């Protein structure tokens, strides 16, 4: 996750070969997919992602505080008059094109440094399977329990879903 | 409605690649 | 074979949204009747502000059974000329009496002429050359 | 008007049907031709203007402005005084004090106006934990009553106990699933050829009745125009449609009485060269297609187009009862 | 009707979905059935599921041997429950 | 492997974040170019995992 | 970004002149692990044409 | 002699006995070899089709189809794929050696 | 409220039919529901 | 690790006890003859 | 037309600037698919000696078991390969480490307080309190004392802070080496970018 | 913790300058940035490892469990 | 396959095995997140498995995820590509889009492989390039009909279809006809592709096609541009900056 509520599971391990270079060789680390903003408009995770670019640089304590700041003294216009005092990429979007191509591409890439966070709640222990297994003593039914791994409920309401497909040897 | 005081004393360091100090 | 000639002017260059392909809009210098709406790519083939280009629809090179890439030695019909596409018709519609007016889809770049002389020799098929010189 | 409910829930109402005109004058004039980058480049308008994620609404409130955030229809809350925050004059005629927020997610948004739009999100989460089994139970009421109602072989809607409930289903005996093209006339006589070989009338119509459904069908389609000014009790009964004596799997050209009018008004309105006769036999063999399977598992279908729209219903006040709670009487 | 909370007799395991009839008769569990967190991937078919190879040398299925499918199943006997194209038991006659 | 944000606050130090840093600085590209990350899905990069990236007991 | 070179400038990439950088590691030169590279693909060239098609 | 035949497969579930259509299963490979193969390929003009697809990038699959309009099998083409793919990574270390000496 | 519509179940004396698919379950019946409601016929040739 | 107990039957064995998951025991040459599921049961 | 002699004809190397880190050469006329190969290889491909198995005899500082085994791991080591070989997993354990396939290292460190004075210097402090990369030793094991001797194994930066410790603490441990591709893991990475 | 060995993006290796700031404040005086570009300074994909790294390898070894107080 | 709050029937479809190494989760195409609403950030999917061929029969030709393409609640289609492969419609079917000869015959093959049942005619079809003279190009709307010339059984004529879009005519310049999506013989000649053709939206290019062929076409259509549309990202990428 993000500081701004953009949670995500790490959904492939990519390889850094097949992984587009940039500017310099830089490779990123966290390709997040920018279909992913219009639905939470998180404008703070694009405005943190140009001023980790302008504070890479500079040592003052960045003041992301908000609410000292205008909409003409807006922080990403009164910050970002520290974009043209030392030549920035004024419109944040910094070289980055495709490696497994070999080409520049369509867009130039917006590319940034967002302080990401790691989540607690982890899910490496959760799948299970069951080819015969154990039983129960009172019906001969498989066993309830995530520690002995048996018997995945199939409950009320899905008897009711599988005759609504009109099959039988399903629910037999 | 006077603005914050400006950082007084900025420098440039946005440059380029494959040169060192070729800034004068 | 030859199924239309003429030489035209172009009137107007809209790059609009694009990149590579203007929509541009020629009328014929000898007749005064037909109007030439046309889509092509303007970086191979730069066209500017009054222009005279030379459409020419052929139907044929001079039987294949696919585009093969070119080879040596081989003369073709597309020497004369210097810009040459390939595409189908899809519609016909005459807007007034002795207006019968056509519509070419080149895969995406679309044409529209409009003649009243050339119903006798357009049909709308899968096949239509279509060259422009200079 | 602050000491009344109903009272000053007007002068919410006059307020922001006023001012968002406001909101009008900005979105009209900006979105599609002040931005810096124009559409075909604009990335962020190409996934909102695609279907890709977002809309219009999430475009403005990054470009334009937000807008009034008014809380459950009304607006802005109100204090005891007559402010609605410390920030403000009491009795404050304003748009701001109103909650209508100028500014824009791009340039950020002041300490009072991003207290007000903060209103707007713990009102519209709690929403969230209040409906979490309305239809819970209402879905499994359905299913265990609909538990195993067929369609029998002779398109009866039949309980499993043989007790009857319908004649045909629906009226038509058509699934919902293979209806979608069949009042596509336009679309059908493009796609004639292809279609016809898919509905493959050589080894087809050799084993089924033919001409009698073709035949008995035109009387109710001339004995229906002399009583079309007539009132639904003053009806000439003497014939039942042409379903209540002919099988639609077995007799070609029998169909419901609203099929046939929207065949009939596409083959008089719309005859340009195009015949007739080759148009008749697939747009009346593709309804002989289209029919339901003797066999299908239309008491639960039926009742899971009750259960699954309704867990978005629990929508709120911006009278009759609405929703769910109308839904369980 | 009888006298902190008393014995369950024989009908007051029959009656709510907890209980009996509602939970061990409608919503039985069942065999041969995986779990997961699942993922999204674009490269394969719509109408598939990629599933580890943890799920694919557990889940079973009788194949009846017969004249056209004993090829298949000598490599599968061959291998055996380590490597992926194989078998777990064999049921005699 | 705790590390300080870049963009942070004024009143981070006040509070003394820094004797507890919860995460740490990944250069981000927003960029679709996979096809593996829809839906808040996110896709690290292997050698920075394989060369430490929020490892943790 | 700017009105007066809006147009009187275009940019563009010349499409096959590379500019490698290869750093280093600390165990080899960086000239040396380009000759590693180049005969690498030829080691990986070789070897599937001196590899016959069974079935 | 040795030969080790994991690395070639033709898939003759894809391939006619004319020889021309084929279809190669290479195995621990990725993009590395496939782009630069199939651009050797695409510069014989009897290659009417060249192309190269990874299956799925969790297993170290390959593919390529290679379609010739007659008188040159998919093999007498992948041949030469390579056979040249081998000549064009020593114009460049030969061209490479004699620049290092001039400093 | 199962053992409520069983004593009016009981003092019925009542030949349940086993064709519902909440009662035919219960036997393990197959469900008559779809491809339960027509039964396949085998014709063997010879005599 | 492993826990003795009487002979296996099958006439193949005398093999001793370990288990399998969570239900069941087997032994080494596989033979798991009936008896055994532990009082599998609840808990409160 | 394209012919491999026409290629030679166009073709041109710029090596503008060769340092002993960081080299910078540009190219003429060649295709992409051929330059993304070059850099696809110089990190996957190319192989490197890299420590892969760590066998701690004691560690009993801060720095945990598993942390400090893949800081190890990590540490460039200053030797051309082709002069170890692969290793082969299809056998086991005592044939897996020869004297041809495994440089063999190994660290041993105890901490103690030194008698000074002080707001004082932790190098001045204690003895040994930093354990830097230039404390790894290389043991030759077999044929290696002179195959290795003009180039004892040395690692490439020798100022890597491999842990921190204080009195009491000690950390005793042995590290093999091996040869092996970039693509499996990235610490046998031949290049930096 | 210790610093990381290697560069995670970029992959140079930075567990080599941690230890030049006291004596650029102290030996060579500097304010910040001036004191920030000198001694071999160059790359902000991998110039956050001076900033943003924490060492707090330093609060753990005070909870030393092996020696008399 | 079973999403565990299972309402209506397509939340419990049958899908058929592919079994792959090297990895720990289920994993599942994105275009069937429309029949469970289930998003891929923490959900559990039972994976139930028969055990008699009386069942694999009705785990392909009764519950698959083909026959359940339109929902019996509305008639509405419930599968559909999702938010990147409509992103990269807009970018294909441009008319910028140009691709050089290479390209036109990686792209097909990039999505369609004859080694798997894509193809039909067992050799890959192709087109003539729409510019010849100067430099041989191919129309990214043109790759659009190369896949449905691969994919629909030659026994059959092409598709006939007139649609709309989302994207209105002003956007692409002047009087520019790029609304009305125009299909003639199976060959695109005008209009974009977008969530009004190929997602959750009824009358588009696949819930057409789907009537005209039958469910098992429309199944592979969306499997093969469901990695068009991805080995074109992988060729081209897209982004939201601060430019916008």
């Amino acid at each position: 996750s993000s500081r701004h509520g953009q949670k995500g599971v790490c959904s492939r391990k990519w390889p850094t070969i097949d992984m587009p270079f940039s500017e310099t060789g830089i490779q990123p680390d966290i390709i997040i997919n920018p279909h992913a903003f219009p639905s939470r408009m998180t404008i703070g995770m694009f405005v943190e992602s140009l001023a980790g670019k302008a504070g890479a640089l500079h040592g003052i304590a960045q003041d992301s505080t908000p609410w000292i700041f205008n909409e003409d003294d807006t922080p990403a216009d009164y910050f970002g008059e520290q974009l043209a005092k030392a030549g920035y990429n004024y419109h944040g979007n910094e070289p980055m094109y495709s490696g497994a191509t070999g080409e520049e591409l369509r867009a130039d890439i917006y590319v940034g440094v967002v302080y990401y966070q790691r989540l607690r709640h982890m899910v490496n222990d959760k799948f299970q399977v069951r080819s015969t297994g154990p039983v129960n003593s009172l019906t001969m039914q498989p066993v309830k329990g995530r520690k002995r791994h048996g018997g995945i409920r199939v409950g009320e309401m899905e008897r009711d879903a599988l005759i609504g497909h009109g099959t039988s040897f399903l629910l037999q | 409605r006077k603005d914050v005081p400006k950082v007084e004393g900025l420098k440039l360091e946005h440059f380029a690649t494959g040169y060192d100090a070729e800034d004068f | 074979n030859t199924l239309f000639d003429d030489i035209f002017q172009v009137s107007e260059v809209d790059p609009g949204r694009y990149n590579k392909v203007c929509r541009i809009e020629a009328a014929s210098t000898t007749q005064d009747q037909c109007k030439l709406t046309l889509d092509i790519n303007v970086e191979l083939f730069p066209v500017a502000a009054q222009d005279s280009l030379t459409v020419t629809i052929a139907s044929s090179l001079n039987a294949t059974r696919s585009w093969r890439p070119p080879q040596a030695g081989d003369r073709s019909l597309a020497d004369d000329y210097d810009y040459v596409m390939y595409g189908t018709a899809y519609k016909f519609e005459e807007v007034s009496k002795d207006l019968i007016a056509v519509y070419y889809s080149f895969g995406g770049l679309l044409m529209r002429l409009e003649g009243n002389y050339r119903n006798l020799n357009n049909l709308k098929q899968e096949n239509a050359y279509l060259l422009i010189r200079r | 008007i602050l000491r009344d409910n109903n009272k000053s829930g007007i002068l919410d109402a006059v307020t922001s049907s006023k001012v968002n005109a406001i909101t009008s004058q900005v979105v009209s004039k900006c979105v599609p031709d002040g931005t810096m980058k124009k559409f075909p480049c604009n990335s962020m308008q190409a996934m909102a203007l695609s279907g890709a994620k977002g809309s219009n609404v999430n475009v403005s409130q990054i470009m334009c402005l937000l807008g009034q955030q008014a809380l459950e229809g009304r607006r802005v809350p109100v204090m005891v005084s007559g402010k609605t925050l410390p920030s403000f004059k009491p009795y404050e005629t304003d748009a701001m004090a109103g909650g209508y927020v100028k500014g824009r997610f791009y340039s950020g948004i002041k300490p009072q106006e991003y207290y007000f739009h903060c209103m707007a999100g713990r009102e519209g989460l709690i929403d969230t934990a209040v409906k979490t089994s309305r239809s819970g139970y209402l879905q499994r009421c359905l299913t265990k009553q609909l538990e195993g109602v067929h369609v029998s072989y002779d398109n009866s809607i039949r309980d499993a106990d043989g007790t009857l409930v319908q004649f045909m289903y629906g009226g038509d005996a058509i699934d919902i699933t293979k209806e979608s093209h069949m009042t596509q006339f336009e679309f059908c006589l493009d796609n004639y050829y292809a279609l016809l070989k898919k509905y493959n009338p050589s080894a087809l119509i050799e084993h089924l009745d033919v001409e009698s459904a073709l035949k008995y069908s035109k009387k109710t389609l001339k004995y229906r125009k002399k009583h079309s000014k007539e009132p639904h009790y003053k009806q000439s009964v003497k014939y039942d449609p042409v379903l209540a004596k002919y099988n639609p799997a077995k007799y070609l050209g029998s169909v419901s009485e609203n099929f046939q009018d929207k065949l009939e008004s596409f083959l008089d309105k719309n005859s340009k060269g195009v015949n007739e006769k080759k148009f008749r036999a697939l747009m009346q063999l593709k309804y002989m297609r289209s029919l339901i399977n003797p066999g299908e598992a239309v008491g639960i279908i039926a009742s899971q187009s009750v259960g699954e729209p309704s867990t978005q219903m629990t929508l709120n006040t911006f009278n009759v009862t609405l929703g769910i709670p109308r839904l369980r009487e | 009707k009888a006298q902190k909370v008393p014995i369950p007799g024989v009908k007051q395991a029959l009656e709510k979905k907890e209980g009996l009839f509602r939970k061990h008769m409608m919503g039985k569990r069942v065999n041969y059935a995986a779990r997961s967190v699942i993922s999204p991937d674009p490269n394969i078919e719509t109408n598939e599921i990629g599933v580890p190879p943890v799920f694919a040398v557990k889940l079973t299925y009788p194949e009846p041997v017969t004249a056209y499918n004993i090829a298949e199943l000598r490599q599968a006997v061959i291998n055996g429950p380590d490597k992926w194209p194989g078998a777990t038991q064999i049921q005699n006659e | 492997t705790g590390q300080t944000p870049i963009v942070k606050a004024n009143l981070y130090d006040d509070y003394g974040m820094d004797n507890f840093p919860n995460g740490f600085n990944a250069v981000v590209a927003v960029i679709s170019y996979t096809g593996y990350d829809m839906d808040d899905a996110m896709i690290i990069n292997k050698s920075a995992d394989e060369r430490g990236f929020g490892y943790g007991t | 970004r700017y009105e007066e070179f809006a147009d009187k400038v275009k940019l563009g990439r010349v499409r096959n002149h590379f500019i490698f950088n290869v750093e280093s590691a600390g165990a080899m030169t960086p000239e040396e692990i380009f000759f590693k590279s180049v005969r690498i693909l030829k080691n990986k060239a070789e070897y599937l044409k001196n590899c016959p098609i069974t079935q | 002699e040795e030969p080790d035949r994991e690395k070639i497969k033709l898939l003759t579930q894809a391939t006619s006995e004319d020889g021309t259509s084929a279809s190669f299963q290479i195995v621990e490979e990725d993009h590395t070899l496939g782009n630069a193969l199939r651009y050797v390929i695409m510069k014989n003009p009897d290659v009417e089709f060249c192309g190269y697809s990874i299956p799925h990038p969790s297993e170290n699959l390959l593919n390529i189809r290679i379609q010739t309009y007659g008188e040159t099998t998919a093999v007498d083409a992948l041949q030469k794929g390579l056979k040249d793919l081998m000549d064009l990574c020593d114009v460049v270390e030969s061209k490479f050696t004699e620049k290092i000496k001039s400093m | 409220t199962t053992c409520q519509f069983l004593t009016k179940a009981v003092l019925d004396n009542e030949r349940e039919q086993l064709d519902s698919p909440s009662a035919r379950i219960v036997v393990g019946k197959l469900n008559n529901v779809g491809t339960g409601s027509f039964d396949v016929l085998a014709k063997v040739p010879n005599a | 690790t492993f826990i003795r107990g009487p002979i296996c039957g099958t006439d193949n064995c005398p093999s001793r006890l370990w288990r399998i998951i969570d239900g069941r025991r087997t032994c080494q040459y596989g033979h798991v003859m009936e008896g055994d599921v532990e009082f599998n049961d609840d808990e409160d | 037309e394209w012919n491999v002699e026409k290629f030679k004809k166009d073709f041109e190397v710029n090596i503008s600037s060769l340092d002993a880190r960081e080299a910078n050469f540009d190219l003429i006329n060649i295709d992409t698919s051929i330059a993304n190969a070059f850099r696809r290889i110089m990190i996957s491909e190319v192989p490197s000696v890299a420590a892969e198995y760590v066998y701690f005899f004691n560690n009993t500082s801060v720095i945990q078991d598993e942390v400090l085994a893949h800081r190890i791991g990590l540490v460039p080591l200053k030797v051309d390969p082709d002069m170890l070989t692969w290793v082969d997993s299809n056998l086991p354990d005592d044939e897996k480490f020869t004297d041809e396939n495994t440089i063999v290292l190994s660290l041993n460190v105890k901490c103690t307080r030194n008698p000074d004075a002080p707001s004082t210097d932790p190098k001045e402090l204690y003895n040994n309190a930093h354990v830097y990369a230039r404390d790894l030793k290389f043991e030759p094991q077999g044929r290696q004392s002179t195959t290795f001797a003009d180039c004892p194994v040395v690692p490439a930066d020798p100022d890597i802070l491999l842990a921190k410790l204080r009195p009491g603490q000690e950390i005793s441990l042995k590290a093999h080496c091996i040869l092996g591709i970039g693509g499996d893991h990235a610490k046998f990475s031949p290049v930096s970018t | 913790m210790i610093v990381p060995v290697r560069c995670f993006s970029c992959g140079k290796v930075v567990g080599d300058k941690w230890e030049s700031y006291l004596n650029l404040l102290q030996e060579d005086e500097l304010d910040e940035g001036t004191a920030l570009s000198r001694l071999g300074l160059k790359r902000y994909c991998c110039r956050r490892m001076i900033l943003t790294h924490v060492d707090l390898i330093e609060k753990f070894l005070r909870y030393n469990p092996l020696e008399k107080r | 396959m079973n999403r565990q709050p299972t309402l209506h029937k397509a939340s419990m479809m049958g899908h058929k095995v592919r079994v792959l190494p090297n990895e720990k989760t289920l994993r599942l195409h994105y275009a069937n997140t429309g029949a469970y609403n289930a998003d891929f950030d923490g959900d559990e999917m039972n994976m139930h498995f028969p055990q008699n061929e009386n069942a694999r029969a009705e785990a392909l030709n009764l519950a698959n995820t083909d026959s359940q393409y339109l929902t019996p609640t509305s008639g509405s289609p419930v599968r559909g590509l999702i938010q990147d492969h409509i992103s990269a419609g807009v970018w294909l079917t441009s008319k910028d889009s140009f691709f050089t000869r290479e390209q036109y015959q990686q792209y097909i093959y990039g999505c369609i492989r004859p080694e798997d049942g894509h193809t039909t005619r067992s050799k890959i079809v192709t087109l003539p390039p729409t510019i010849f003279k100067p430099y041989p190009l191919w129309t990214g709307k043109q790759i659009i009909t190369t896949v449905l010339l691969n994919v629909t059984p030659p026994d059959m004529p092409g598709i006939n279809l007139i649609s709309k879009n989302k994207i209105k005519n002003e956007y692409w310049g002047k009087g520019s006809l790029e609304n009305e999506v125009l299909f003639k013989d199976g060959a695109l000649l005008c209009g974009i592709l977008d969530k009004s053709q190929y997602g959750a939206s009824k009358y588009g290019i696949v819930h057409s096609l789907h009537e005209v062929y039958g469910p098992e076409v429309a199944a592979k259509v969306l499997s093969v541009l469901g990695r068009l549309f991805t080995n074109y990202i992988t060729a081209t990428a897209f982004t939201c900056g601060m430019d916008d």
